[PDB]
Parts: structure tokens; sequence; C-alpha cells
């Protein structure tokens, strides 16, 4: 049955192939089924023969093409073929998808819409063709009226977004919007649907989902992706703390999320700016409820980029300062203590972050070290070489101390450098108070000396300055 | 010799964890006048399995990757941070396995990845 | 090396306490490959047949998967004429599910399971798969014919 069509196609088009096409009208289904059963190259040859012998200038071939399109759509998912044949079919269809009018492609769009909504799509590979169809619709100036092809595209995509998706098939849904030419509200509704889909997901599924959400965020749609991820993980960690009132898994997630957000802002020097602008509590100075452990962890994994580093580390500092100012006013006043519910402070946030940092959070510690030392250097006692001036500064250095303490307790690759930094700031200055550093050091050594048999030589060489150092400090 | 020798543990991130925590808060109680074993029994606050099974294979102490003991003299030391697995592994076999794996992300000198038996987070420091 | 580590234990293990209806020895012709024999599972058309298989151990095997083939051919949806095994456990990560917690006995148990329960989702033989999907007795008939023709003495 095939070799006749091969011989008809061997020489010329639409003079004998059409004539034979008007002989065999039905049975293309079973024909293609035995075709894929025996050999798929024959199916490809038939498809080439069909699309050359069924041009769409004449409208009879358009319906043969629509029938065989639906045939391939159903079989490629349901009928488990070989892989190479499937790829070939998809490539051929994506090739010949351009030679159509508006409404035929609109009804193919509605086919796929109803199918992904309700049709248990066995493999979903057919969706690869869909964005080609949306492209052909956008570009085809054969105007419709229900109106332009791009506007019917807007309609169909608004339909799809407002509609329900599959749990399994959101990956591929957003993978399609990956390569489309979209506008602001297009990409907005795409990400909003994929966003609200988060509440019906296993957690091993979220990382590549957010990866693709962000590479699509690259178009214009940056702010809302991060704001939603933030609110999601905020409520998540609150719910997990209330459960405590899969912790290791939850940590493992948050880490790879932040890793992929790092690559993102690495590639986009603006993403971090909106991130910052979204987060900065000092709009005037009042505490926003935007920040969180995970939020902060993201910031500290970010600060190891060369541009935002100092910006972030200033922000966090001033925010902690405000935290403590409002807190000391609260505890100072009954009247306000009557009104406001206690809010998870920045300090305690950081401490819990450190607790979570134990697992695999290597990217965070490098900034935590700097952060603690920065607090201490910034607000260390310098005046004697008052609560409003001193409590913040003291609590600040105290917090830096707690950070470095609980850090040094558990992290085995930033020791020697916590250590030598303390020693460096201690030894040379020899003028400004370092009692804070020293008491810190005392606590450190006391808790866990045996580690310092490994961290040895810095102290042996630190003794070399002992002949030059001042006496009282040497005694301590 | 009775002075504190330099030491560390090999094993699990939940068994080795509180062992060092006791040691940190009892090393100050190290009385070098006693025997070392006697000092340990109170510093660590435990008794040893004093040859309690020594060299008798109950299949407990085995790599699970190479299924061997003393792989090139290398001991099953790396374990799972899991009550249910507690599957101990070598260094080299666990390294080479978590080498090809896609999820296996590499920090400075760390490889993270899933325990082969239980698919739980396991950390390897080279 | 770890190859031989796995191999020396799995040899004695599959010689003494193999899985049920499965046996395996060092292939007396090869001495690097292994000769396995899966006895025809009950409630199958493959009964009255001792299906021989060749088992290849790659050199990095606890890390690689094995490579099995049906030397005694089988009329199966998922096993082709040659005896290939389109099974995830013989495939690497996310494509497949191989890890050293599995081994020769586990994958042979999986193959024995497949011989009783063909996979309609991952077919090497799409036509035998459609036959097993719709026309059960024709598939079972052709499989029992295939068994008594080749697998029987
Ligand atoms: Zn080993
Ligand atoms: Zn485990």
């Amino acid at each position: 049955m095939d070799q006749k069509i091969l011989s008809l196609a061997a020489e010329k088009t639409a003079d004998k192939l059409q004539e034979f096409l008007q002989t065999l009208r039905e049975g293309d289904l079973t024909n293609l089924l035995q075709n894929q059963a025996v050999k798929g190259k024959v199916a490809g040859a038939l498809l080439r023969a069909i699309f050359k012998g069924s041009p769409c200038s004449e409208e009879a071939g358009t319906l043969r093409r629509r029938k065989i399109y639906t045939c391939c759509i159903q079989l490629v998912e349901s009928g488990d073929l070989q892989k190479e044949i499937v790829s070939e079919i998809i490539g051929l269809l994506m090739l010949e998808a351009h030679h159509f009018p508006g409404p035929l492609l609109v009804e193919l769009a509605n086919e796929f819409i109803s199918a992904v909504r309700e049709g248990s799509l066995v493999n979903g590979k057919s969706l690869e063709l869909l964005p080609i169809i949306l492209t052909a619709l956008a570009t085809k100036k054969e105007n419709l009226a229900y109106l332009s092809g791009e506007e019917c595209k807007k309609q169909l995509i608004n339909t799809l977004c407002s509609g329900r998706w599959d749990q399994q098939y959101v990956i591929q849904l957003t993978s399609m919007f990956k390569d489309v030419p979209l506008t602001a509200e297009e990409v907005e509704f795409v990400v909003e649907k994929a966003l609200s889909m988060f509440s019906k997901m296993n957690l091993q599924e979220i990382p590549p989902l957010v990866y693709q959400l962000l590479v699509l965020s690259s178009k214009g749609s940056r702010k809302s992706v991060l704001e939603g991820i933030i609110a999601f993980f905020s409520a998540l960690d609150k719910q997990h703390n209330e459960e405590q009132s899969p912790s290791g898994e939850l940590r493992h997630v948050e880490g790879t999320i932040i890793l992929h957000i790092v690559f993102a802002i690495k590639l986009d020097y603006e993403l971090g700016r909106e991130l910052v602008k979204h987060l900065k509590v000092g709009q005037q100075g009042d505490s926003n409820n935007n920040l969180s452990p995970f939020s902060i962890a993201l910031l500290l994994s970010v600060t190891r980029i060369q541009r935002f580093q100092d910006q972030v580390l200033d922000l966090l500092k001033t925010s902690v300062v405000k935290s403590f100012k409002d807190l000391q006013l609260l505890q100072g006043s009954k009247f306000l203590q009557n009104l406001v519910p206690h809010r998870s402070y920045v300090s305690t946030m950081i401490l819990e972050v450190v607790k979570n940092s134990v697992h695999s959070w290597d990217h965070v510690t490098q900034g935590l070290v700097e952060l603690g030392f920065i607090l201490m250097d910034s607000y260390g006692p310098k005046k004697v070489l008052p609560s409003l001036s001193r409590m913040p500064n003291q609590h600040a250095c105290k917090l830096g101390a707690n950070i470095l303490l609980e850090t040094f307790k558990i992290h085995e690759m930033i020791r020697q450098e916590i250590l030598e930094q303390v020693l460096n700031r201690v030894v040379t200055r020899a003028s400004s108070p370092i009692s804070h550093f020293l008491d810190l050091l005392s606590n450190i050594v006391m808790y866990a000396p045996l580690v310092l048999q490994s961290c040895s030589s810095k102290v042996t060489e630190a003794f070399d300055y002992l002949s030059f150092l001042p006496l009282q400090t040497v005694q301590r | 010799p009775t002075m504190l020798p330099e030491c560390f543990f090999l094993g699990a991130d939940h068994v080795v964890k509180p062992l060092g925590i006791k040691l940190s808060r009892n090393i100050h109680l190290w009385d070098p006048e006693n025997s070392v074993l006697q000092n340990l029994k109170d510093v660590l606050e435990i008794d040893f399995p004093a040859r309690a099974i020594l060299e008798k294979s109950d299949f407990t102490m085995d790599c699970g990757i190479c299924y061997a003991y003393q792989l090139d003299g290398t001991i099953p030391d790396q374990v799972c941070d899991n009550s249910q697995c507690g599957q101990p592994f070598h260094q080299i076999c666990l390294y080479e396995w978590l080498r090809g794996l896609l999820t296996s992300r590499q920090s400075f000198n760390i490889i993270f990845g899933e325990c082969p038996y239980c698919s739980k987070p396991i950390t390897l420091k080279m | 090396m770890q190859r031989a580590s796995r191999l020396k234990r799995e040899l004695h293990m599959l010689a003494t306490e193999p899985p049920p209806g499965i046996t395996c020895w060092q292939d007396k012709d090869q001495m690097d490959d292994l000769r396995a024999q899966i006895l025809g599972g009950a409630n199958t058309p493959y009964e009255k047949g001792v299906f021989k298989l060749e088992v290849i151990i790659p050199e990095r095997y606890p890390f690689e998967p094995p490579q099995i083939r049906f030397l005694t051919p089988i009329y199966h949806p998922n096993i082709d004429s040659a005896g290939r095994i389109c099974l995830d456990v013989l495939k690497l990560p996310p494509k497949g599910a191989w890890r050293p917690s599995l081994n020769i006995a586990t994958v042979l148990t999986s193959i024995q399971l497949l011989m009783s329960e063909p996979n309609p989702d991952d077919p090497l033989m799409a036509d035998i798969s459609s036959e097993f999907k719709y026309n059960k007795p024709a598939f079972l008939k052709n499989a029992r014919q295939w068994t008594e023709k080749h697998a029987r003495q």
C-alpha cells in the first residue's frame, strides 16, 4: 500500500499523489498503526508523501492533515513506539505546522487544552509541538474574528492558565512557555499558575521547577517569583516549627533552591537589586514582616558575590540595629508590650539559621564569619579605652560572639580563620578595647580545646609578639 | 605517653556526635597519672567491647559498596546518619559512587548525596 | 577490584542460597562472564523451560549495572528476540535506578518477576506487547509454544 505512494512521490507533486489520495480516504489510522508496528521510517516517508501530496492551498489536504495530526497526537502518547521514531514524528509535525490558517490551529490548541486538562496524557511529549503552534498563530496575519492571531493566542493561554493542570505535567507546561515570545501579563499568568501549583507537590520536584521558573523570570517577571518562593518557604518553616512544638530533607531543599537562585543573580545583576529592594526594612526604619530564616540564608549565600556583598552586609547590620532598638523600647514600656505580639527577632532568626546550617550549607558560613566579625569590629567597645548607645552595640558584638561560638562548635573548615582573625584583630591594635574578643576566645577555647591541637601553629607564632604586647592584655 | 595523645573518631554523624561532646567536657578531668585505657573509660564514660567479638563476621562491619573489610587496609568508617540503614562504607567506593551521580554536589572537599541503601542525605569529607 | 570484591561474595552466595527458581555459576566456558538459569515461573506460559542467561559484569561494578541477556530466547513483550532487558535496574540514574544496594540476585529476582508479569509500559516488542494487552490467550499460546520449542529438552 505504501510503495505505490512512494512511486507517486518519486517524481512530482499534486498531480498523481492527490489523485491517489482521493482513492484511499479512510484507514490511515490502522495504516499508520501497522506502519509504526513494522518500521517507522516508512511512517516518515508516508508523512513526507502526505504533506507534499496534500498542500493546504487546497482545503481537502488540510482535513487529511488535521485527521493524521490527531492520529499521531493520540498514538505517540498511548502507543509506546521506539524513541527515534517518536522524535522524528514530532520534528516532522513541528516542521509542517506552519502551513495552516488561524482557526484550524486554534482548534488544535483547544484539543491540547482539553487534553491536558482532562485527558490522561500518557507521556506529554506532544506538547513540544504546542508552542510551535502558538508561534504560527502569533505570526500568521490571516486575521480571524471571534481579531489577530496573537490575540487568539492570548485568549488560549489565558484559558489554559485559568484552567487546571496535571501534577506531573507542570515541568513541561512551563518548559513550553520557556521558548515562546511572551509579554508581561503572559509570563505573569504562567508563573502565577505554576506558583499556586506548589501546594500540590512532592519536594524533590520543586528544585528544577523553580530553576525553570527563574530562567523564564529572566524575560521580565522577576519580583513575583522570589516573593512567592519567600512567602511559601516562610509559611513552610513556620509550620515545621509548629510541628516541632523530614527536617534534613527540608534543609536539603532550601539549599539547592538558594544555589540555583545564586546562579540566577550571578547571570542577572538586577535580580539581586529587586531582591534587595523587596527586602530592605529601612524604607523608613520600621520592621517589615518580609524577612525570614530562609530569606536571610539566601542573602548570606549571595554576599559571596563580589558586587552585592557589602550592600547586603550593611543592610543586615542596620536591620539588626533597628530590631534591638524596637525591642529595648518594648521591654522598657508596658503600654506597648500590652499591644504588640512578640515577633521572631533578627538575632533569633540568625541563630536558628545557624542550627539549620549544620547539614550542607557551606555557601553560608563564608559570609557568616565575615558578618560576625563585622558586627564586632563595627560596634565593639571603643568609648572607654547609658543603654540607648551601649545595649545595641553590646548585643551586636554579643550576637557576633554567639554566632562565631555556635559556628566554631560545628564547622571544621572555617576554624584557623575564625581563630587567626581574632588573633589578628587582637594583637596589633594594642590600643582599643578587645575584652569582647578575649572573652569570646575564652569561651571558644573552654568549650572545645582538642580541635586546637589541630589548629596549633597560630598560637605558637602569636606568642612571638608577646614580648611586644601590653602586660594586662597578656595576662588575660 | 600518659599525656593526652591526639585522637579522633571514625563513624556516624549521630554516634561520633555526642562522643566528642562528652570528650570536650571531660578532657579537663584527664588525670595523666592513671593508665590511658582507665582515663578513657571515665573521660568517654563508657566501657569498650574488650575484644567483645573481635574478628568474628556478623556482616555488620562491611562496606556495602565493595562488601569487603580492609579494602587496601581501608576500613569501613563512613556510615549513614540514619537509625534504619547504619550501613557503613569505605572512603574510595563511596567517593567513586557519588562521583558520577547527578545530585552529588561538590563543595571545597565535600561530596553530598544520597546513601545508596536508604536515599537519605550523606556527607563525605575527603 | 571492588568488582572482584562483589563477585567473590555473590559467587558463593548465588551458588549456595540463590533466589527461588534461579541459579547462577561462573560460566564454565567464559570464566569472566556468568551463566544463570531462571526456571520457568508458575502461572506463566514459560513453565516447562529452564531459560539460560549470560551475565556480564563491567569492571566498575558496584557502580555500573550488570548486563544480562536471555541466551535461551523468550517470547516476551519487554524481552526482544536477542534477549535484551529494557529494565531500569540495569540502567544508570535518573534514566534507571541502579545502585550497589542491588546486585545480581536482586536483578535476577526482578527478571523472574518480569517473566510472570510483563511490563506493558516499557516494551522492546510493541506487537507482542499489544497482543499481551488485548489478546491474552494468543500471547500465552505463542509463549508456551516458544517455551516447549526451545526451552524444553
Ligand atoms: Zn569499599
Ligand atoms: Zn543509609
